[PDB]
RNA sequence: AAUUUAAUAUAACUAUUAAUAGAAGGUUACUAAUAAAUUAAUAAUUAAUUUUAAAACCUAAAGGUAAACCUUUAUAUUAAUAAUGUUAUGAAUAAUUAUUAAUAAUAAUAAACUAAGUGAACUGAAACAUCU
């Protein structure tokens, strides 16, 4: 059989197991240490739900294309080389990074929503509300407008 | 006479549980139903 | 009216002409999964429509289906698992035998 | 001659290196009687039929769902050039999980809202309050 | 070197035992470490934990 | 050439871009030794996201009635059947056990 | 500016004296990670107190077993709602998606010391049974 015969796709899906179509990454390639730093705490307490989940599966992503240069660099060639692994540490620090903070946000609402719940504390932060920024000497003409709207969508249901 | 063998038994001291306190892990199934014997049944 | 399979053939069909997942989507969602598939290099006795993974041990075929489908785009019609053994192995006669890992 | 390098009985094993070890290893699949079911964790779905058979059930199956829009530009990791960003909770006994300081970000939502920060202004800012 | 032993962590008593040498023994390992490598990548001063 | 080198607290430096302590002269500690310039960078690996938008923040606190998490996504966040978080006790269940 | 001597370390056991107090292992993997606050001193920085996240499977007793395995839809059940499809035949009704209230469970947890029950024989008596 020849594969003369064959169309493989340039687009094919399973190319984005390997870098720039690459069958295994050199050194220059790589990219170097310095240059490169994985996120921080509270760089991804200022992301939302869906780019949180656009970035953990874009490090998944490259997750298994490192896994694969690892397998194939110490199942043949045997090298302590490291320098996938090293890499696919730092993108694994981030992963649970994001875990961590998705966690702490998830409680935090929870714990909201409590303190909220007692009458005293929610009449406390109402009143607070309504004298010092509601009830004002008419400085805000269609803006108060606005503040409501978001009022209703924050503390109530009505959109 | 003096009742040797049943004033030398001793019963584990269970703590008491205030209502604001942790969940014990395991906890019996059924209401107690009788006060606590205070040399508990004879182990001999 | 029709066999079983032939139902099972109409439902691939179907989803592949609708440009919808072509097997039944489970009601347990991960999101974020941790998972990681490494992909191997051809044998002979495979042909260039096949691919080869080093899945989890913990790994349905049908979680495959779903993990490449979903996260890469690629739809695996038919998927079969090798499961592997464990050799024993020790670095020196002097420390106790353990079976290597098993990879799935 | 099974090693044509080793013509003389030098007490080399016909396979491997030691005929004896621990035995107190644990079970795998591999081995075992024909009746030995180790199971990999890899199926809790659907329920075991009278007569020997499986049924699927679909709302225990593992789906991974993946958002509809994806972002391509956030990298897995960041460019060296931004700092390590901390967070300040001064005043706030709680820490990120006080309610207090959900209070004023709900506040600080309402009366001049949906706001960059002060840390994502500017890329050259080491701390940022929150 | 194909051993399949960095996809999975098997021996985890004996890896510790292995990796967490005694102190006081430390020379014995560091003789054979030395004796079995070139002198290129070889220094004369002591490691760190 | 300096005999001995001391360090008598910490800052933040711009340039080695992380916190460094000031390293002055066992002695008289006026003397600074300053910490040398780092070397120019050039990031471009396609895997480094852009600062401009890697900070830019798209998340607010902007409800108490709505989870930000879907319901779904908490078992991939945390162990619902976690071994330890144990619960706390009520009137009825001390009943229950005091006899 | 360099060397020796004696003592001092996260990095030994044993004995006596003095003081204080009554605490995780293993298997392999979708590896089992943290975040902060207050006070005391040179914008920062250590120390003390307080709070906080994750933590797979087995270690008799949710059930079972041939330990790290299988069954238990708590991503669950009931109820309500908005919509979809949708039967039924506007309304109803469940199915689904998504919210809110109620309904639930995780035993490896030491050794020595103390007290209580039962309780030998070798041996000594230069034998042996009372006795030991
Ligand atoms: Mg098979
Ligand atoms: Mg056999
Ligand atoms: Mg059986
Ligand atoms: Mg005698």
């Amino acid at each position: 059989p020849t594969t003369s015969n064959l169309r493989c796709p340039d687009d094919h899906p399973l190319w984005q197991f390997f870098s720039n179509k690459k069958f295994i990454r050199s050194a220059d390639d790589l990219p170097p240490s310095s240059h490169i730093r994985p996120w921080s705490i509270p760089e991804l307490r200022h992301k939302s739900f869906n780019d949180l989940h656009s970035l953990w599966y874009n490090c998944l992503r490259e997750q298994n294309v490192l896994a694969r240069e690892n397998h194939l660099l110490k199942n043949i060639v045997g090298s302590t080389h490291d320098e996938f692994s090293e890499l696919s540490n730092s993108i694994r620090t981030t992963m649970w990074q994001i875990r961590h903070v998705l966690n702490e946000r998830e409680l935090a609402y929870s714990a909201s929503r409590e303190f909220l719940q007692d009458e005293s504390e929610r009449k406390k932060f109402l009143d607070t509300l309504a004298n010092d920024y509601f009830l004002n000497k008419d400085i805000p003409d269609d803006e108060v407008a606005s503040m409501l709207t978001r009022f209703q969508l924050a503390i109530f249901g009505i959109s | 006479r003096q009742w040797r063998l049943i004033e030398t038994r001793k019963i584990a001291k269970q703590p008491n549980y205030q209502v604001g306190d942790a969940k014990p892990l395991h906890m019996p199934k059924e209401r107690k139903k009788f006060p606590d014997y205070k040399y508990g049944e004879s182990n001999i | 009216d029709i066999n079983v399979s032939e139902k099972i053939y109409k439902w691939t069909k179907a989803g592949i002409e609708q440009g919808k997942e072509h097997f039944k989507v489970g009601g347990n969602k991960v999101y974020f999964p941790k998972a990681r598939i490494i992909l191997l290099r051809p044998n002979a006795k495979h042909t260039p429509y096949q691919a080869k993974f080093i899945v989890p041990k913990s790994f349905n075929k049908l979680d495959l289906r779903d993990y490449l489908y979903h996260i890469y785009g690629l739809r695996a019609m038919n998927i079969t698992t090798q499961l592997l053994h464990g050799k024993f192995n020790r670095m020196n006669l002097q420390t106790t035998r353990f079976r290597e890992p098993q990879i799935k | 001659l099974t090693r044509p390098w080793k013509k003389y009985r030098d007490g080399e094993l016909f396979y491997g290196l030691s005929k004896v070890g621990n035995k107190r290893v644990p079970l795998t699949t591999k081995q075992g009687n024909k009746t030995m079911y180790k199971g990999t964790r890899a199926s809790g779905i659907g329920r075991h039929t009278k007569f020997g058979g499986y049924v699927i059930n679909w709302k225990k199956v593992r789906t991974y769902v993946t958002p509809d829009m994806v972002n391509f530009e956030l990298k897995p990791y960041v460019n060296a050039n931004v700092p390590p960003l901390k967070h300040e909770f001064k005043g706030f006994s709680g820490g990120p999980l006080d309610p207090r300081l959900q209070l004023l970000k709900i506040k600080e939502y309402i009366v001049n809202g949906r706001v960059q920060s002060e840390g994502a202004t500017d890329t050259s800012c080491y701390k940022e309050r929150g | 070197s194909g051993s399949y032993q960095h996809l999975s962590n098997v021996g985890s008593r004996v890896m510790k035992r292995l990796g967490n040498r005694p102190k006081n023994f430390l020379p014995h390992s560091e003789k054979f470490i030395k004796k079995s490598t070139p002198e290129f990548m070889k220094s004369d001063l002591k490691e760190v934990d | 050439a300096v005999r001995d080198v001391s360090f008598n607290g910490s800052y933040y430096d711009a340039d080695y871009k992380k916190v460094m302590p000031y390293r002055c002269v066992k002695g008289q500690p006026d003397l600074i030794i300053p910490w040398p310039k780092p070397d120019p960078i050039d990031v471009q690996t396609n895997l480094a996201t852009d600062p401009v938008i890697a900070r830019e923040q798209t998340f607010w606190v902007d409800s108490v009635v709505r989870n930000p998490i879907p319901k779904k996504a908490i078992p991939s966040i945390r162990n619902p059947h976690s071994k330890y978080k144990r619960g706390t006790l009520t009137a009825k269940d001390i009943a229950k056990l005091v006899a």
